[PDB]
């Protein structure tokens, strides 16, 4: 009654027997922008259904040695679906989101996986080794687009900041013995009311391994980690030509 | 004393300059109003004679 759950959006449906409640970002849900924080005169778009679905865009394999992983928002739906064509053939964009993690497992298989949300997520690099050496991150590093990135240094979360305080990000735990998928609702965060959704990225999701992977031999060694996603609200503004960057 | 008509109806000496034009306050920018597709004949905003 906690444990189990429908997530019915446009015309996709999830479903889940294992769940562990629903974290809804910085205790709001997404809604558009009001007439007073608005600037922008022309009327925007509202596609509705077309866009505010979910999407299953990637599948991570979990391993022993797995360090984890991170994607960019709204990074991973720029060429996907309709949503994709108004991000490029709009210069405004605005959205939320409905985060679903999904992995299952069995009740021998144990381990950890943190799922967080972390808004303005910049990428820092190792500087050369010696920190001598101002480098700067790659375009497929700061945004990696539907495969997502490996972190190199978790523990760090390759900007710096300690992974052990992530927890103050909207979050949730995939332990395996209890559930089996994570749930974050997050609502448009910016300082801006609209933005671009190809030159900014709002936040990042972070899926990260806290408590190894373990089981004994003969047991399914292959344990996927899915990535489903659904935009909330979405509008658009400023049109013209579409643009892919 | 006046008696001619010519006179008596003239404005030689009216000191109130006639304004055409008066302030407003305007202390922010105009707002924007809602809109909507609009297809008349006629009415046409965008014609001007600068």
């Amino acid at each position: 009654s906690d444990r189990v759950a429908q997530l019915t959006i446009g015309n996709s449906t999830i479903t889940t027997q294992e769940a562990a409640n629903i974290i809804v970002g910085y205790g709001e849900w997404p809604s558009y922008c009001s007439d007073s924080d608005a600037t922008a005169v022309d009327k925007p778009t509202r596609p509705d259904v077309s866009v505010n679905r979910f999407y299953t865009l990637d599948t991570k394999l979990w391993e022993k040695s797995s360090k984890g992983w991170y994607w960019k928002f709204p990074d991973v739906l720029t060429e996907t679906g309709v949503f994709g064509q108004n991000a490029q053939f709009h210069y405004l964009y605005r959205s939320g989101f409905c985060i679903h993690v999904q992995c299952n497992a069995s009740k021998f298989h144990q381990g950890a996986l943190l799922v967080a949300v972390l808004p303005e997520y910049v990428i820092g690099t190792v500087a050369g080794g010696t920190g001598t050496e101002d480098t700067h991150p790659p375009y497929k590093q700061t945004q990696p687009g539907a495969d997502g990135f490996e972190l190199q240094h978790p523990y760090v979360l390759d900007a710096g900041i300690p992974i052990s305080q992530l927890t103050v990000c909207p979050h949730q735990w995939i332990n395996l013995r209890t559930n089996n998928c994570a749930t974050i609702i997050v609502p448009y965060i910016n300082a801006l009311p609209f933005d671009s959704a190809l030159n900014h990225c709002n936040f990042g999701l972070l899926v990260v391994p806290i408590s190894p992977l373990d089981y004994d031999q003969g047991a399914t060694p292959v344990i996927p980690i899915t990535i489903t996603l659904a935009p909330m609200c979405s509008e658009f503004a400023g049109l013209r030509q579409a643009v892919t960057q | 004393g006046d008696r001619v008509a010519d006179v008596i109806e003239s404005s030689i000496g009216d000191s109130v300059s006639r304004a055409l034009t008066h302030a407003l306050p305007a202390p922010t920018g105009q707002n924007t109003q809602v809109s909507s597709h609009r297809l008349d004949t006629g009415k046409v905003p965008a014609l001007q004679a600068a």
